[PDB]
């Protein structure tokens, strides 16, 4: 009736808190119960304190990889594009593509060329450029971040592209009045009872009446000499 | 002069003709004459407990027909407790000149694992094939971790933006609002900046993964939003191009009274456009998706009193 476990295998009998057999290695039969009358002496209280020292520091070491894995996600933040690590293949070239030559999209995740990928915003109709990835399941509607689309332009083509966005909304809306000086960006919203646009690109008053400008004249004047200037 | 037993532990019985008089040492003798097992290799256990080489068959009280049984311990070696995961503990002997490749070896033989699956850690470092456990100061009666490579069960697949392919193990049952704690646990991203996609479809937290119908070895996309404070840029039609300052909590509101404050404008008179469409007061940036460095166009509503 002694307080310890016997080894099945070689007959020692060992002390409770002991996983494995003294002498013969043999792991502890799980059917035994410990008591908790039992204290443990110098070897086990140390082997005890091994063991929790060994979780305390394996836990410790994955807390490491979890601050350590954490940082190197937010480390791509410090820049616009994000690079293949890989290589990669362009589902829209079918180049391949070393490390550092392929965009990775931040809203699909999709890695194509920097050159695809400049020719899908410059012709991309909506303002929000889609990524071009189709396969047969889906088609992807992430989004290109404009970061990522002023790293992809030449400044000419990005200012292209924030001049479209603009004429979109413009053209979206009924209530929109341009100014009628050639080439000039300025455009308004119709205010009620508002006749004069003061255009702050070319400063020159648009009536808004006439949807015209006609600085020198008055409403009745300018459409006067238009029906005149312009007949058949 | 007597008889008496000795048992192995691969199950033999052994005779021996031994006097009263006779050491342990004297016994272990007379077991190398038999076996041909050095002496110093050789652990006698009686009673339950181990018998010193000094003493005699007298003096622990053995006699005639008396089973004593054999253990085989390296005269240099030791035992270690390798620790697994799942709570067992695997006792192993070995000796300080053993080398980790050794050890796995050991637990193969034992615990039937194979050297592909084992990662051995100790005292919180993984242990190199070709270096020994005195080279790690792994002493008596030390304590190893051992991880198993993998679990088989069912398993997704997520990739990141930094490249990472990460590997979960998951049950159809599994909350996305867990797979997303379970990348937590092993990348560190908070759950609530996650946004996992799988085949286009950004999945909600609530449902699980045999509602989105999403079986084992799928590969996922992990996209990560983010509450920050961010920089946007406001451009009048004249070019002009202040930075703002906001978070994406923000409201339109909120951008416009920053405007008024930076150049007097009234919101009133504001009209901001994005992505080719006009922003309403009532929206945040986050519901636009407007985030760092995107430029927001300004168009003023006409003066008139
Ligand atoms: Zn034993
Ligand atoms: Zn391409
Ligand atoms: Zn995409
Ligand atoms: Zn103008
Ligand atoms: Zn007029």
């Amino acid at each position: 009736e002694f307080v310890g476990w016997q080894c099945p295998g070689c007959t020692f009998i060992n002390k409770p808190t002991r996983p494995g057999c003294e002498m013969c290695c043999r792991a502890r039969p799980e059917a035994y119960q410990v008591p908790a009358s039992y204290q443990p002496d110098e070897e086990e209280r140390a082997r005890l304190a091994g063991e929790e020292e060994a979780l305390r520091q394996y836990q410790q070491r994955k807390q490491q990889q979890q601050e350590g894995n954490y940082l190197q996600h937010v480390q791509l933040d410090q820049r616009s594009l994000v690079l293949n690590t890989e290589p990669a293949e362009c589902p829209v070239c079918y180049s391949v593509l070393a490390p550092g030559e392929a965009v990775v999209l931040r809203e699909c995740l999709h890695t194509f060329c920097r050159e695809c990928l400049q020719g899908t915003i410059r012709n991309s109709q909506e303002a929000e450029v889609s990524c071009p990835f189709i396969d047969n399941t889906y088609s992807c509607s992430g989004k290109l971040l404009e970061r990522e689309i002023k790293a992809l332009l030449t400044p000419e083509d990005y200012q292209r592209f924030l001049d479209l966005g603009i004429s979109i909304a413009e053209n979206r809306s009924a209530f929109s009045y341009h100014c009628k000086t050639p080439d000039c960006k300025g455009w308004c919203f119709f205010e009620d009872d508002v006749n004069e646009f003061t255009c702050p690109v070319c400063f020159h008053v648009n009536c808004l009446l006439c949807k015209a400008i006609h600085e020198q004249m008055n409403c009745k004047e300018y459409q006067e000499d238009l029906a005149l200037r312009a007949q058949n | 002069s007597m008889q008496i037993f000795v048992k192995t532990l691969t199950g033999k019985t052994i005779t021996l003709e031994v006097e009263p008089s006779d050491t342990i040492e004297n016994v272990k003798a007379k077991i190398q004459d038999k076996e041909g097992i050095p002496p110093d290799q050789q652990r006698l256990i009686f009673a339950g407990k181990q018998l010193e080489d000094g003493r005699t068959l007298s003096d622990y009280n053995i006699q005639k027909e008396s089973t004593l049984h054999l253990v085989l311990r390296l005269r240099g070696g030791m035992q270690i407790f390798v620790k697994t995961l799942t709570g067992k503990t695997i006792t192993l002997e070995v000796e300080p000149s053993d080398t980790i490749e050794n050890v796995k070896a050991k637990i193969q033989d034992k615990e039937g694992i194979p050297p592909d699956q084992q990662r051995l850690i100790f005292a919180g470092k993984q242990l190199e094939d070709g270096r020994t456990l005195s080279d790690y100061n792994i002493q008596k009666e030390s304590t190893l971790h051992l991880v198993l490579r993998l679990r088989g069960g069912m398993q997704i697949f997520v990739k990141t933006l930094t490249g990472k392919t990460i590997t979960l193990e998951v049950e159809p049952s599994d909350t996305i609002e867990n797979v997303k704690a379970k990348i937590q646990d092993k990348e560190g991203i908070p759950p609530d900046q996650q946004r996992l996609i799988f085949a286009g479809k950004q999945l909600e937290d609530g449902r699980t993964l045999s509602d989105y119908n999403i079986q084992k070895e799928s590969t996922l996309h992990l996209v990560l939003r983010l509450r920050g404070g961010m920089q946007i840029f406001v451009k009048t039609l004249t070019g002009k191009t202040i930075t703002l300052e906001v978070e994406p909590s923000d409201t339109i509101e909120n951008v416009k009274a920053k405007i008024q404050d930076k150049e007097g404008i009234p919101p009133d008179q504001q009209r901001l456009i994005f992505a080719g469409k006009q922003l309403e007061d009532g929206r945040t940036l986050s519901d636009y998706n407007i985030q760092k460095e995107s430029t927001l166009h300004l168009v003023l509503r006409l003066r008139g009193g």
